[PDB]
């Protein structure tokens, strides 16, 4: 069982630059090595075969070499249409092994989230169980810190979108899961978004 | 090609799935499954042979799935037993000559939770949402007025003990809310619930 | 000339070893057709 | 003893079929037909007798008698292999009780071993043309008297092609049209040579066991000559070898149909007499008889391990 180690993990790079990601196996494989592309919604797509040859259909873009043991995808010019997660296959002996998946995402300038929050509505209210919601649409980088303000202090559920296909941005949906009977205790929910744009965080709140 | 018979399955139970394929020969190519599991960690399922010989199969799934051809209806066959929560992933069917090309798969997902409908939030506070809790399994379609605005931020799924719940935000001019309508379409085709709730002021 | 390849139609013999008989016999011209 | 008529044979019948069309893949036995009439040849009269005899290039120099027997050791020693690679021949004949001369039943049973309601007569033949060659023809009905004949090979590589390298190449169709197909790559020393007679490359690749194929690979715009100027001369001469080089062989798979009714080719190589109303058929039956179709069918398989043929014919 060949151990396929993909360097590195996540990398970002912005158009027309040069982007190179190495895939090294745990043994010799002989140069039987091919590189997948896979965008978000959709199936991996075969670029290269042998490590070297590319399938037809796919542009002069990529190119890639390497020998027995440490192999490499370079991508001469990148576009737009690249971003996506990177696999290296290993098929000179069974069984075939992948490897771990190259993430390459988009870069621009950095950006502010905006945040909105919003209480349990009472169509939920009435089953026993509340949630408080805290959306940060539209912010860059990835790196975000969150704060959960209930009466001055601090069940938290988080979830991330991939990159938007538009503007290269994130946005993270904050779910605070609370009971009935908690939440209608309390009076100031808060939710602080702390970025790198400013040391100051980005406050709101509401009172019920 | 275009594989199908995917779906949820008990912990324990067995499903056969299939991949029909058209537009090459499928009696001169080699045919094998692949799965992507939830890590998004692609590995290797099942490997046939042109003809029936010689199947292959990692010690993973080795005396549980069985791979088989029908090259007189042109279709692949991946027959699964003993299925366990490893085993929920996409599931590929792949042929290959030096190059392949895979399908756009098929979900499996073996979990003993009960099917259950999605119970539809508003979220009114300009930014809107749409809390989508309590429903499973895997999908839900929300749009945003039918589709008319796509133009919206759509969460992945969190699982809160065996069930799933996201949410799903949609930006609008100031001029327009509430002077023009804002809806959240929620469809379920795992329990057939297409559900759609308006969003009020307050 | 080391690069034989097969990438126009042929014709192929089947013949047996000790008989010497041709037991089939064919044109290639596309595999696809099936 | 007869295998010098039988590539004649095999030849004539090729030039016509491909000259009728070079538009398709072509793929068909010989030997299944020649028996097929060979057998019918014990049981005919004579301007009918000799047609036969004739399209099969057969009269001349050989009698009728070392003619049938010829292919008693024909049949006998190809259902005789020493077993590494798997090939058999059946002989069948369906007939419906009604009249038999029984003369004509004696010299079947010994020279080629054999052994209303339309839907139980279809299934019951094509469960024994099914039968012998494991399940490749499959779905190969007119009156009293049926002769139906089947092969199936089934041998391996002596040197076996590596299923990784096999990669998806172009193949040339018609100068226009170029389709991928996946083709098997392997280095070494074959046995390949140049005919200078053909302007083609000869390569053999002998299975494990007692068969070998060849494969010729004409000249740009020399496929017509090709097909024109192969002889069985030329064969054995090739057959007598050891002379080999290197080279990288690139061989594409491989998996095609015959399925050709032939009453109206026959007629092309001299055997008219064979649906015809004067056509006698009297060494048969006791209370007359004639043919109406002659169908053949055959299927092909090359992979990296062998090669898995198998033909039928139904007349
Ligand atoms: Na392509
Ligand atoms: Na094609």
């Amino acid at each position: 069982d060949i151990v396929m180690t993909q360097s590195p993990s996540s990398m970002y790079a912005s158009l027309g630059e040069r982007v190179t990601i190495t895939c090294k196996a745990s043994q010799d494989i002989n140069s039987y090595l091919s590189w997948f592309q896979q965008k978000p919604g959709k199936s991996p797509k075969n670029l290269i075969y042998r490590a070297n040859r590319l399938v037809d259909g796919v542009p002069s873009r990529f190119s890639g070499s390497g020998s027995g043991q440490d192999y490499s995808l370079t991508i001469s010019s990148l576009e737009y249409e690249d971003m996506g997660i990177y696999y290296c296959l290993q098929y000179d002996e069974f069984p075939w092994t992948f490897g771990g998946g190259t993430k390459l995402e988009s870069k621009r300038a950095d950006a502010a989230p905006t945040v909105s929050i919003f209480p349990p509505s009472s169509e939920q209210l009435t089953s026993g169980g509340a949630s408080v919601v805290c959306f940060l649409n539209n912010f860059y980088p990835k790196d975000i810190n969150v704060k959960w303000k209930i009466d001055g202090s601090e069940g938290v559920l988080n979830s991330w979108t991939d990159q938007d296909s538009k503007d290269s941005t994130y946005s993270m949906s904050s779910t605070l899961t609370l009971t009935k009977d908690e939440y209608e205790r309390h009076n100031s929910y808060t939710c602080e978004a702390t970025h790198k744009t400013s040391t100051s965080p980005i406050v709101k709140s509401f009172n019920r | 090609l275009e594989e199908s018979g995917g779906g949820l399955v008990k912990p324990g139970g067995s499903l056969k799935l299939s991949c029909a394929a058209s537009g090459f020969a499928f009696s001169i190519y080699d045919m094998s499954w692949v799965r992507q599991t939830p890590e998004k960690r692609l590995e290797w399922v099942a490997y046939i042979s042109s003809g029936g010989g010689t199947t292959y199969y990692p010690d993973t799934v080795k005396g549980r799935f069985t791979i088989s051809r029908d090259n007189a209806k042109n279709t692949l066959y991946l027959q699964m037993s003993s299925l366990k929560s490893e085993d929920t992933a996409i599931y590929y069917c792949a042929r290959h000559a030096g190059v392949h090309y895979w399908g756009q798969g098929t979900t499996l997902t073996v979990s003993s939770a009960k099917t259950t409908p999605p119970s539809v939030y508003p979220l009114a506070p300009v930014t809107l949402g749409c809390l989508v809790k309590g429903y499973f399994p895997e999908p839900v379609t929300v749009t945003w007025n039918s589709g008319s605005l796509s133009s919206v931020h759509t969460f992945p799924a969190v699982l809160q003990s065996d069930l799933y719940t996201l949410s799903s935000s949609v930006t609008v001019p100031s001029s327009t809310w509430p002077s023009e309508t804002v809806t959240c379409n929620v469809a379920h085709p795992a329990s057939s619930t297409k559900v759609d709730k308006k969003i009020v002021p307050r | 000339p080391p690069e034989v390849k097969f990438n126009k139609p042929f014709v192929f013999l089947m013949i047996e070893q000790n008989t010497k008989s041709p037991l089939f016999m064919g044109k290639v011209v596309n595999p696809t057709q099936k | 003893k007869i295998t010098p008529n039988l590539a004649e044979f095999a030849f004539s019948l090729y030039r016509q079929l491909a000259h009728q069309s070079n538009s398709t893949n072509i793929f068909f036995s010989p030997v299944s037909i020649a028996t097929a009439f060979a057998m019918l040849s014990l049981g005919t009269k004579a301007d009918t007798h000799d047609e036969i005899l004739e399209g099969l290039n057969f009269l001349t120099e050989i009698p009728e008698a070392q003619i049938h027997e010829g292919f008693q050791e024909l049949l006998r020693t190809l259902n005789q292999p020493d077993s590494q690679l798997q090939l058999t021949t059946g002989n069948g004949l369906f007939l419906s009780e009604g009249k038999l001369v029984d003369k004509f039943l004696e010299d079947v049973k010994k020279l080629y071993h054999s052994e209303g309601d339309t839907e139980e007569a279809k299934k019951q033949i094509n469960d024994y043309v099914e039968k012998g060659t494991q399940g490749k023809i499959v779905d190969l009905r007119d009156t009293v008297f049926a002769l139906v004949n089947y092969i199936f090979f089934k041998g391996k590589w002596e040197r076996p092609f590596e299923v990784k390298d096999t990669e998806e190449e172009d193949f040339h169709v018609d100068q226009v049209t170029t389709v991928k197909v996946p083709m098997m790559k392997r280095l070494g020393m074959f046995n390949i040579q140049h005919c200078k007679k053909l302007s083609s490359w000869v390569l053999l690749m002998k299975y494990l066991g007692n068969a070998t194929a060849i494969f010729f690979l004409p000249d740009e715009g020399k496929l017509q000559h090709l097909e024109n100027e192969l002889t069985h001369d030329i064969i054995t001469k090739f057959l007598e070898n050891e002379d080999r080089r290197s080279a990288s062989l690139h061989l594409p798979k491989l998996s095609i149909t015959g399925t050709y009714d032939l009453k109206s080719v026959l007629g092309q190589l001299g055997i008219t007499k064979v649906f015809s109303n004067g056509a006698d058929l009297s060494g048969v039956t006791e209370e007359a008889l004639k043919l109406s179709k002659a169908v053949h069918k055959a299927v092909l398989t090359i992979d990296e391990k062998g090669t898995e043929a198998a033909g039928a014919m139904f007349l």
